[PDB]
């Protein structure tokens, strides 16, 4: 409900069979056989969880659909797997070293599923009768809990009233205990019991009642990230750092007493891991260090597959005064497979362009569908989705439901691309502020 | 006496109900494709489905940008979220750059909820709490009083809790907020000001009008206003604070998790009709300035489905990237970028519209400016820069003034020239000298 | 009760510690309650219902 | 007054102009310089009017020209409560705070609120104070007698009163004020007993009292922040106030204003060496020049087609040419021998060095050659060198001798550069040896 | 018998009454105008009038730059604040260096106040509490007040505490019977100990035990307290002293450099000009030296050239060793001394020259006669001319392995075998830079 269409919005997954072969347009992506197929490949090693650390580079020139790719591996892997993608800015900290960043962005791509029973009784507290003890031990209570539908009374022992004044509930406020463990909560103060104070607390809740039986029994699957656990046994309260983020460099030992504890609660079957995968998007903005640290942690068998997208040439490593392919040194080559995008010819061009308008709800015609099609090939791809949705709007004030030629023409001369602005600049270069600051702000001489 | 800024001249985007520019209108005079492409830009923000949008405005010094960036934001209107921004602010001390820049893409995407405000004012008159132990308190019946009469009230032991943390007695004009619960003393009566002839109580009048008053509010927040009002590494933003806590809390990086707990949170306020969500926008003035490494978080952050509309500008050419070292692109941006971007382009401006942008701006910070004198500040707005001109409006009233004129005259207009310089003539002045000037 | 100036009826903010009488401000008190003769307190406290003299 | 021993621009009491904003020859301590202070004057006059924002002026010029002299001349020429906030180029350089956060603090220090309240006060001078104990201290009753020069009054007190004067003692005998709504009591002192010494106050006794606040932004800033006391504004620990917060200050302040209930003062914001902010700071600047509630930034440099920091070019006066063209220059001027000996006489008069007309003439003689600054330093340790031969007054004899034992930038530069083998070069070679 | 430095031997500057300078007196040997410069510059400071005034001491090295530095200290006095410092020193991890300047700026800068102090001083009779009759209210505290019973020497009266007092009581552990001092400025308790009106024989914890304060109980009495400015500041920025809880947390956080803002050093220099106003106190303004002033960078003389300006900065005087070289933090800047001019103007360069061949023979006599040392005229001479030929730091830093050698064969003087010995065993720069040039594996 909160998203609104975004560049990937439009794919649902990979569109492949049940054969890993793709199809021509499936699931909201069009083309890359070849580099469909890989991605289909890459996610069956994920969803058998069987091998650990492969590092999987996706290269092409921009705008082929490297994190398309991505986003299609992403979707068709499913809710409750981890999938992380970051960027190769965000490792550059300030209170965490790159090292410890790409630890926990390492460990935050691979889980635990954990399966909880609970007998949850939820209801309107209607009375507590307390039996005080004479000595004080094994306080015995009456609950009288109740839903809309029927009411019971329960037997509550002393930790139970300890844990039942710790926090403050009265009469007409909503609770659901757990039988078998023991937790406790308050929903808040029900809508029945709401109009006696004329003014509600800071903390006053107000809930509905809740129905049908009092006592209901619940399976809840809980998917736990090795970093969780880290953030968690870190500190006293570790919770709120999971939050803040403020985690602070947790130190070595901690993390291999949780994988030991890890590998011994699924020896006993308490717990299953979830593999999952790690897609750092425009890898090339990495230190030297970042990919050293990269290699020898690909190495562990608590490592998730590593997904990495560039658009580099043979560039600049960063950290070094070396070029190298990729943007990358040959250390970390030599532990990857690389998937290779390709550029798109007409017909591909034109389906993404007509799938990203059908996303938008934008009516093309076909002539406009054409121009739109010729404007991509000849400059790129992103310009003209980026001008169907403007198109779009000029086309709405002109009163018009559908787009034509004309408001694709009106979006073309308003907003323009690389191409016409670098020969815009070059045609004028005493306007702008040049590499040596020289302008020339005057318009006579 | 209303002050004048650089941009208090400008009030819209100027277009009729067809989008059309028209020539001079909304503050504006000429740039007429910039600001039907803003207009376009605008439609497209009140649309309220894209997400991820991105415009750079690209152009020389002194030609309108930032002017056609505070239209787009008069035009959205003060609903709409707008964050102005220079890319040298992402550049913190404390947090790590990419972080700043989340935090200021989720300040552009704001949340309207209507709320209610109720309000008992007035003097205790009686305050008697029923115990009813099952030491503890069940509730506490109170007596507000004022002008127009009185009016009972039950309140619960929290509200007790904050009324004897005040310490309220009988006979002190407090107030009550029902809703929050909040409890503030006002002070005593002035029925109750003869009982000592000298006493530390402030005495206030009784309050003239209805004890209980209810009204309709509207709450206008933020996407980071909600994350950084559940992401405190030390707690205790609701208690009134004066003096500060020991320990100062630093920004810190908020992880993803809370903000797709708060995306949960506010997508089923929004579903229950209590929350509108508002998209708006985030403006970058001096792109340039960005590192490269914040140019990929750019790259990877524009493709959310929660990011706001961004407005980009920048006035160099075909510069090296900052960050690198070998890359020559437009604008200080780099190519990876500038094919998600729209280029709106603006143009430079010529003699007759530079002579109405400052007779407009004589008149907006009402100076009366003679003929010849408006020529001779054409003139030299044509040969050493508008933005001079502008600047020197403001001597040349000063000078007549101090003459016992209203009137700008062309010898002030001389007198202001002779006084201030240009950045031609001080460089002339620099050139020709040795030492150091 | 309301406290108020014994001669001139408006709020008595002072009483003077000498003879007892609330006066107004500081010109009411150099004018009339200094310069008050001996047996001229008792009718002002009597208007007001504190003669003390019996 | 306050703290304030003899410092460079001790004289200068502000701008000697006229009412048509004509500059005298010699007056207020500042001479020379005409068509600079007439434009200082220019600027003042916008910061008095207060109807134009962020007006940013850069006074360049040669050292030792008077460009700090201008700013301290409007400084002096502002008055009180006008915010003037002088910080050098280096100071934004900060290892807790961003020097966008820094540029912001320095900015919205330069603008005030002019908020007028009213207040009931009881300043008077205490006759005696009695107090009757209970049985056992449930309840306490007392009666302040309390007078002044003009009434006499005896009063009530309550609990409250007569712990607050209790705690802070106060016996017969002392002049004291007390706030009645917020119950604090200041003792003034002691009065008129022979048993502080402070005189018995006036009268009219409980008297309104109008208190006139100008509070910067930037405290308003720090006090709106709920994480940021306003200690914060003494140990300076402020740490990158949100943006939001200011946005909500700004719109309060607005909102005050159309009320009627407060005002604005706008300030001058100086930079001195502007040169030293590398080029982020200068884009942040060309931006917040912008803001509505922006004072006038003056701005002094001397260097001449300088590198930018931050950059790999070279800039007029070190400042990118979009700055300058959001700005307007002032330029000074040299001085020739008869401002130097005026400055010089200025600077002896305030220093109460009384020295003779030949050693004024050689003094403006050096001061020619070598520079103000070096004249201006000589004339005190001449002064010591006088007051060591038991004379009041500084002779021709004094100078030279001040002149002889300390040097000035090119004679140290000639006996460096004879003498070269001895001091330590850009390649770390020095002969320590002085034979052999 | 006494630990000796490099600069013990010094004891002034050794100047005349008229100001002219004795060539051997005060531990000094040569640099008469140096020396008549520097007490010109001393007569300056003694005056206190003047703010901002700067001097550059400028020479080759062991020259005697920071002699004079040290001889302007010693003749100012342990009254004047000086401030001994590196150009190295500003740069801080904690703070901005421009904070760090003006930190040391305002602690060249000192304050003589007279302070009277309201104490309450005796032996604890009975400390006896009232409690509250609803303790458990969370708006007030376990008790009322305390009464605690107290005698000196002829007096005894007895105190009702609020329970912040008596707080500050009980965190010093006080029992009956146990002299107490409490300062009624702050509310401060100092517990002097047990009184020895008991037996002091029967104790554990090795306590001393005091007599009955002289005099009343509640005194008033007057203390002389030298402070700085920056105390003043650091105190003010970091409350402690107090007994709200604001101070007690802060006495117990990690301490840390703040910058000290405007606004709290004006509203310090307001009430130091009240203190002064009322007679109470008087400002005695000082000396901030700064040895290798090369090592600071552009930012900070530029920071410099603003905080010489104003009306309460101290004496700043410099060192340098350098020539014509570059500024640092700069690319092309060549300047004098390595202090750019824009500093160079508003400084006084005081020229330091270097010694001749007997300057150098009598300064090695000095330091062999404060370090207890007796040396024969011929190994003097030959000290001299090793001196002349390699360094004066070399020929005086090589006379306590000459003693060494000299105690070793059991001589008490320094005969020339133990001084060619010295130069056999220890290498000066030049000899050992020679055996850098002419080796092979990089020596
Ligand atoms: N195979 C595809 N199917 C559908 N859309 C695609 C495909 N490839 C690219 N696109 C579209 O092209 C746009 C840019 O592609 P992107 O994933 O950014 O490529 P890259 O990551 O190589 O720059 C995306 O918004 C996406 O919608
Ligand atoms: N077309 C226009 N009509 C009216 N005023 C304009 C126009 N273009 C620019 N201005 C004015 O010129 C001033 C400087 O322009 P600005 O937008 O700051 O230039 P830049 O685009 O370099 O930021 C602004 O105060 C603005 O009000
Ligand atoms: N016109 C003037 N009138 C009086 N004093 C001046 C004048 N110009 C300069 N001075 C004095 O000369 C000294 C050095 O000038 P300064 O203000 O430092 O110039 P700059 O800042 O350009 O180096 C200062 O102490 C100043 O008081
Ligand atoms: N005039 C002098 N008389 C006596 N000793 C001196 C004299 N000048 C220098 N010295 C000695 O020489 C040594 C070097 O002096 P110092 O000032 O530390 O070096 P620099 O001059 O390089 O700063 C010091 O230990 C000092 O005792």
């Amino acid at each position: 409900s909160l998203s609104l269409i975004a560049a990937h919005s439009h794919i649902t997954g990979l569109g492949l069979d049940e054969n890993l072969q793709p199809r021509p347009t499936s699931e909201g992506m069009v083309g890359q056989l070849q580099a469909r197929r890989a991605a289909g490949v890459i996610l069956k090693m994920v969803q058998n969880g069987t091998i650990a650390g492969r590092a999987v580079l996706v290269a092409g020139p921009p705008s082929t659909g490297k994190t398309a790719l991505a986003m299609g591996v992403s979707q068709s892997l499913g809710k409750d797997v981890p999938f992380t993608a970051i960027a190769g800015s965000e490792i550059f900290s300030l209170e965490l070293s790159k090292t410890e960043a790409l630890t926990q962005a390492f460990r935050k791509s691979i889980g635990i599923k954990i399966k909880e029973e609970t007998e949850l009784i939820e209801g309107e507290v209607v009375e507590i009768q307390i039996d005080r003890s004479i000595t004080g031990g094994h306080k015995q209570g009456k609950l009288t809990i109740k839903t809309t539908d029927m009411e019971t009374i329960y037997e509550l022992g002393n930790k139970m009233i300890d844990g039942l004044t710790k926090e403050k509930v009265l009469a007409g406020d909503v609770i659901s205990i757990d039988k078998a463990s023991g937790k406790i909560t308050k929903l808040g103060r029900s809508f029945a019991r709401s109009r006696d104070y004329d003014a509600m607390g800071a903390d006053t809740r107000f809930v509905q009642c809740p129905e049908g039986e009092l006592q209901k029994r619940k399976t809840v699957v809980h998917t736990v990230s090795l970093h969780e656990i880290d953030v968690i046994n870190s500190r006293t309260q570790g919770f709120l750092a999971l939050f803040t983020g403020d985690t602070g460099e947790i130190r070595s030992e901690v993390r291999d007493q949780i994988n030991t504890k890890v590998a011994e609660w699924k020896e006993e079957g308490k717990a299953e891991i979830v593999p999952g995968v790690l897609f750092i998007d425009e890898v090339h903005m990495l230190d030297i260090e970042c990919f050293s640290f990269i290699n020898r942690a690909l190495e562990d068998e608590f490592a998730p597959i590593v997904m990495m997208a560039t658009n580099r040439g043979v560039s600049k490593t960063r950290g070094t005064n070396y070029k190298s392919p990729h943007g990358l040194p040959l250390d970390l080559l030599d532990r990857s497979i690389i998937i290779t995008t390709k550029s798109y010819n007409e017909q591909e061009i034109k389906t993404i362009l007509s799938i990203r308008a059908q996303e938008e709800e934008v009516e093309l015609s076909s002539d406009a569908l054409d121009l739109l099609t010729k404007t991509g090939v000849e400059t790129s791809l992103r310009y003209s989705s980026n001008l169907i949705s403007v198109a779009q709007q000029i086309a709405m004030k002109r009163k018009n439901n559908t787009v034509e030629v004309e408001d694709v023409k009106r979006a073309y001369l308003l907003f323009l691309d690389s191409a016409r602005s670098v020969k815009y600049v070059q045609e004028n270069e005493s306007q702008y502020i040049d590499d040596q600051g020289n302008v020339q702000i005057s318009i006579a001489k | 006496v209303t002050r004048t800024a650089a941009h208090t001249h400008i009030k819209g985007l100027g277009l009729d109900e067809s989008g059309v520019a028209k020539r001079v209108e909304g503050g504006f005079v000429g740039q007429i494709e910039a600001r039907e492409a803003c207009g376009v830009i605008v439609d497209l923000i009140k649309a309220k489905k894209m997400s991820g949008r991105a415009i750079l405005l690209a152009g020389g010094p002194s030609t309108g940008k930032t002017a056609l960036a505070l239209a787009i934001s008069q035009e959205l209107g003060p609903k709409v979220p707008f964050c102005p921004l220079v890319g040298s602010e992402l550049y913190s001390v404390e947090v790590k750059k990419t972080e700043t820049l989340m935090e200021n893409f989720r300040r552009a995407i704001g949340l309207r909820i209507k709320e209610t405000k109720e309000v008992y004012e007035g003097e205790v008159t009686e305050l008697t709490p029923e115990d009813a132990e099952n030491k503890t308190i069940s509730h506490v019946i109170v007596g507000l009083k004022s002008a127009k009469g009185t009016k009972t009230l039950r309140l619960d032991p929290t509200i007790y809790e904050s009324i004897q943390r005040e310490k309220v007695s009988i006979g002190d004009v407090i107030y009550i907020e029902a809703n929050t619960g909040a409890v503030k003393r006002v002070g005593r009566s002035d029925a109750y000001a003869t009982e000592f002839d000298l006493e530390t109580e402030e005495y206030v009048p009784l309050p003239k009008g209805e004890v209980h008053k209810k009204k309709e509010i509207v709450q206008d927040v933020t996407l980071h206003d909600l994350d950084v009002a559940n992401a405190r590494p030390q707690g205790g933003q609701d208690v009134i604070s004066m003096m500060g806590q020991l320990l100062k809390p630093k920004k810190t990086e908020i992880t993803e998790k809370l903000r797709q707990e708060v995306n949960k949170v506010v997508a089923k306020y929004i579903d229950q009709g209590v929350a509108e969500l508002i998209p708006g926008v985030l403006f970058i003035d001096e792109v340039n300035m960005l590192d490269i490494e914040i140019f990929t978080y750019l790259n990877k952050a524009l493709e959310s489905n929660i990011a706001p509309v961004v407005v980009l500008a920048s006035n160099r050419g075909m510069t090296t990237v900052r960050g690198t070292e070998d890359v020559i692109s437009p604008h200080g941006v780099p190519p990876d970028l500038i094919d998600r971007l729209l280029i709106v382009r603006t143009l430079p401006y010529d003699k007759d519209e530079i002579r109405t942008i400052i007779e407009r701006r004589a008149t907006v910070e009402r100076l009366q400016v003679e003929s010849s004198a408006l020529d001779l500040l054409a003139t030299m707005g044509t040969e050493t820069s508008l933005r001079y001109a502008l600047q020197l409006l403001a001597p040349c009233g000063i000078l007549a003034q101090t003459s016992n004129r209203k009137e700008i005259v062309v010898n002030d207009v001389n007198e202001a020239k002779l006084l201030f310089l240009d950045a031609k003539r001080s460089t002339k002045i620099l050139e020709t000298s040795a030492n150091y000037l | 009760a309301k406290k108020y100036c014994d001669v001139t009826g408006l709020k008595g903010f002072y009483k003077s510690p000498t003879n007892n009488i609330r006066y107004h401000n500081a010109e009411i008190y150099q004018l009339i309650v200094k310069p008050m003769a001996p047996g001229v307190d008792q009718e002002y406290l009597k208007l007001r219902g504190a003669n003390f003299v019996l």
